[PDB]
């Protein structure tokens, strides 16, 4: 399974959105890709699939974060 | 016939019931919600009537049984459908027991005036062992080896169950039919405690490789490993929230894991005995932390192995209250067996005056959520109830129960009936042997079997 | 005056049996008797632990007379309950033995211990 | 035992706790 | 091979036997009987 | 331009080198800890010298001097945290009397050997460098990474080691396919 967490949630209004940290649990998995993170972000948030952007991604040393 | 009108319905329905029951109203319907705030709102223990308890042993045919986990239907306010699995259940109270050996076995436990009665069991043994020998294909339908916990799914559909064999299986609780086996993939990664979150399908598992193990049930798949105690994690406990808090024996040292902050904190207790004895003008040091419960989000009760019942806060690292010698001293050791002059008075030299005594160990503990009441165990022969501070600052002992004689393995707790009346039933694994290991030596008139207490409030 | 002398404190019985913890972790633990025996005729033997609550006593009363002709440090706890489950089996140990390994882990841990149990002799 | 003056010298606002707090899902 | 293992449960026994008696000032036989 | 970079040397090379005792004490001091130059023993050399140093100019100065406070507590409790100095001899006057062994025996290759999970110090060299080791939940696959007190029990095989519970490499499972073949 893969688990997705967010963390520092900042509120920002001034750009109409919100900003945070994002945590992802991969065991037995090389990554995730940043569509599939988006659609599970869009659902967590229930917000639409284009209103979420996610960038930045590098995974741990040793894999399954 | 829009969702939104059959969800007005039943609220419509709901309130009306509590209209019947019956300022109330309005403090009736914040309790619904007072679980989503991590404190305690069920303060019962002055109404709870001890002295009149109905107590009753059941015998079983299985030797050392080993955790007790019950299961008790939840109506759910959000969609007012109550939490039994299907339409059969509606209503009824289960209860799940595993020993060492190799058994697991469902009780109904709904009528509280009746003994527990058996439905179903399944028994494992040498035919499960696996022929491949690698950790990764520990995969067989039954246990093998002893097994040690036990946890029944929040919504009825599935018990889980695990111990030495390294294994997670989970059972369908209609049938006992193993559904999944999930190995933990380690040499020594012994299952010894198992907590559902509370109302969700998440499970916390505390293995003897000094990690913590979550799984999701429903997708039957491992999420995380937690790291920290530096010896086995003997008990876990968890709550609403996801704080589940671990105990881990020799090192001493609770820990409560903040799952989604990714943090944890460290509590220990640090209590020497000359200060203890200085402050004072027989004091035993803590050797290991055995059990755990959480009182609440913000607090939980430990019990240590020098008869230490502690009350934590989660604002301090050091018991905010301590109850020494909770169950008492063991018996001194004949003077007949410890040597084998013939002149008595030589005998007793060797009891060495009161040095070899040593107090009881709390091999159970049990807190009912967001309450002010908790029960602990041992092999003193009787149940201790406690009852905890209205500020959270103490407890003191409410009542014991003397029907339980053996070692108390696990202890759990099943209400029913109105909200205003309460009728608590208080269900205890008893065994001959502590679920660890066969340290402790015999206990006179201890059996195997099911320890069952009913208790009612009055006033 | 008792037989089973000396016997450790509280405070000193868990400082004894975390290092009889360790050592079982480390492959560095003799536990039983007869194996606690071997060691001191091998002279491997880097202090005894005893229970003083054995029935009866005298079926470990060999093992102090061995240490103090071999000047091996000896000490007693009150609980085979609590030293067998320390030493990692299933079942009370009367006597353990810690084996001498000056390339260990838990060296300086060792001689904390054997330094206050001599004092205690 | 027995044994056992004059001193001449607005708020800030209050803190607000965090509007959004983490959350968290898991999959397949 | 049956012989053999109670010949080395006896001695072991044996072991203890003597222990009793040797650093007891007046040993009885009460451990001995139930050993 | 963009502003420079720091950087440093981590060792030195000793006064002289040819010593015919320097020579042997490199020696045992390469074999009983596997190290594989001399480069590595001229590396904790340099930090020892700059510790004893420290301590040194520390200790001249006066007791309750409020430097000598700040600068010799910081110096021991990271000492002692870093596990080179014990707990009971929190005094600089024992930081002048440790030794190139005392931090050569918190390299992750010695307590690798010594917990039990390698048969010598090259073995445990052998399996950090090919990413079976973790220190807590993190694979460390360098040699010469420094083992704290607290870190020391959580030294234990990876979860995507073979000899931490995961498939057997590429060796096993290629042998068992041709055996099934
Ligand atoms: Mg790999």
């Amino acid at each position: 399974a893969v688990t997705i967490r967010t963390r520092k949630v900042i509120s920002n209004p001034l750009l109409a959105r919100k900003q945070f940290v994002v945590d992802v649990l991969h065991p037995n998995r090389a990554n995730v890709s940043k569509d599939e993170l988006r659609e599970k972000l869009a659902e967590v948030y229930k917000a639409e699939k284009d209103a979420v952007s996610v960038f930045g991604f590098r995974t741990q040393f040793g894999g399954g974060k | 016939e829009n969702p939104a009108d059959k969800r007005r319905r039943l609220a419509k329905q709901y309130l009306e019931n509590l209209k019947s029951e019956a300022d109330i109203i309005a403090s009736r319907l914040k309790e619904d919600v007072a679980e989503q705030q991590g404190r305690v709102f069920r303060y019962f223990g002055d109404k709870l009537l001890i002295s009149e308890a109905k107590q009753s042993f059941t015998r079983v045919g299985e030797n050392n049984l080993t955790c007790i986990s019950c299961f008790q239907p939840v109506l759910n306010k959000y969609t007012f459908e109550e939490s039994s699995n299907g339409d059969k259940n509606k209503g009824r109270l289960f209860a799940y027991t595993v020993s060492k050996d190799l058994q697991l076995t469902k009780y109904d436990i709904t009528d509280f005036s009746k003994r527990p009665k058996k439905l179903k069991y399944a028994k494992g043994g040498a035919k499960y062992i696996p022929t491949s020998k690698h950790e990764y294909e520990n995969t067989t339908e039954g246990h093998y080896d002893e097994i040690l916990t036990v946890a029944a799914s929040p919504d009825g559909k599935y018990v889980v169950t695990g111990g030495r064999d390294r294994k997670l299986i989970v059972w369908s609780t209609e049938s006992l039919s193993p559904v999944k086996v999930i190995p933990t993939k380690d040499r020594r990664g012994e299952v010894l405690s198992l907590a559902f979150r509370k109302n969700s399908d998440q499970l916390y598992a505390s293995c003897a490789d000094f990690k913590i193990r979550t799984y999701s049930i429903n997708q039957f798949s491992q999420l995380e490993i937690l790291y920290g105690h530096h010896d086995i994690v003997e008990d876990i406990s968890a709550l609403a929230m996801e704080r589940c808090v671990t105990v881990g024996a020799r090192d001493r040292t609770a820990m409560l894991w903040k799952i989604p902050d990714e943090t944890r904190l460290t509590f220990r207790g640090g209590d020497e005995p000359q200060k203890l004895l200085r402050r004072w003008m027989l004091f035993f040091c803590e050797g290991s932390i055995d059990v755990v419960s959480m009182v609440d989000d913000f607090h939980f009760i430990t019990g240590s192995d020098n008869g230490n019942i502690c009350l934590w806060s989660l604002a301090k690292k050091k018991p905010i209250f301590t109850e020494r010698i909770a169950h008492g001293i063991l018996p001194e050791p004949s003077f007949n067996d410890i040597s084998g002059e013939t002149d008595e008075e030589l005998r007793k030299r060797q009891l060495q005056g009161k040095k070899l005594l040593q107090p009881f160990w709390i091999t159970s503990l049990y807190a009912i959520p967001y309450s002010n009441v908790f029960i602990s165990g041992s092999w003193s022969g009787s149940l201790k109830v406690w009852k905890i501070s209205d500020n959270l600052r103490s407890f003191e002992l409410l009542g014991e129960l003397s029907g339980a004689k053996g070692v108390v393995t696990k202890i759990q707790v099943v209400e029913s009936g109105k909200h205003g009346k309460e009728k608590f039933r208080i269900l205890a694994s008893i065994a001959k042997e502590h679920r660890l290991g066969r340290w402790i030596a015999n206990v006179s008139g201890a059996r195997n079997g099911i320890y069952s207490a009913v208790i009612d409030q009055t006033g | 005056n008792p037989k089973a002398f000396p016997l450790a404190d509280a405070a000193l019985t868990q400082q004894i049996l975390d290092v009889v913890q360790q050592a079982a972790n480390l492959r560095q633990l003799k536990k039983g008797a007869n194996e606690a025996t071997k060691t001191l005729n091998r002279g491997i033997s880097e202090f005894i632990i005893m229970a003083a609550d054995c029935e009866p006593i005298e079926i470990l009363l060999h093992l102090p007379l061995l240490c103090e002709d071999k000047n091996v440090p000896y000490v007693f706890v009150p609980s085979r309950v609590a030293l067998g489950r320390a030493c990692g089996v299933s079942r009370p140990v009367i006597a353990a033995s810690i084996t001498t390994n000056d390339a260990s882990a838990i060296k300086t841990q060792i001689y904390a211990v054997k330094d206050k149990i001599e004092t205690l002799l | 035992n027995i044994l056992s003056r004059f001193d001449p010298s607005p708020r800030a606002a209050k803190k607000r706790r965090p509007a959004a707090k983490g959350k968290n899902l898991s999959f397949k | 091979k049956n012989k053999g293992r109670i010949s080395r449960y006896l001695a072991n026994k044996c072991s203890m036997a003597s222990r009793i008696d040797n650093y007891s000032e007046e040993p009885s036989n009460v451990f001995g009987s139930v050993l | 331009p963009r502003a420079p970079r720091t950087y440093s040397k981590t060792y030195s090379t000793p006064k002289r080198p040819y010593e015919s005792s320097r020579l042997d004490a490199e020696l045992k001091l390469a074999g009983e800890f596997g190290l594989k130059n001399k480069k590595e023993i001229y590396r904790i050399s340099f930090q020892l010298s700059k510790i004893r140093r420290a301590a040194r100019d520390l200790l001249t100065r006066d007791e309750k001097d409020p430097k000598r406070l700040f600068e010799g507590n910081a110096l021991i409790r990271r000492l002692v945290r870093v596990g080179v100095l014990s707990e009971d001899k929190k005094k600089l006057d024992y930081v002048l009397a440790l030794k190139v062994e005392d931090f050569l025996e918190r390299r992750l290759q010695t307590q690798v050997y010594k917990l039990g999970l390698a048969k010598s110090v090259h073995h445990a060299r052998v399996l950090i460098t090919q990413r079976h080791i973790a220190v807590g939940k993190q694979i460390v696959n360098i040699p010469s990474f420094m083992v704290r007190l607290d870190s020391e029990k959580h030294i234990d095989f990876a979860p995507t080691s073979p000899f931490g519970g995961a498939r057997p490499g590429r060796v096993a499972r290629r042998n068992a396919a041709r055996k099934a073949e």
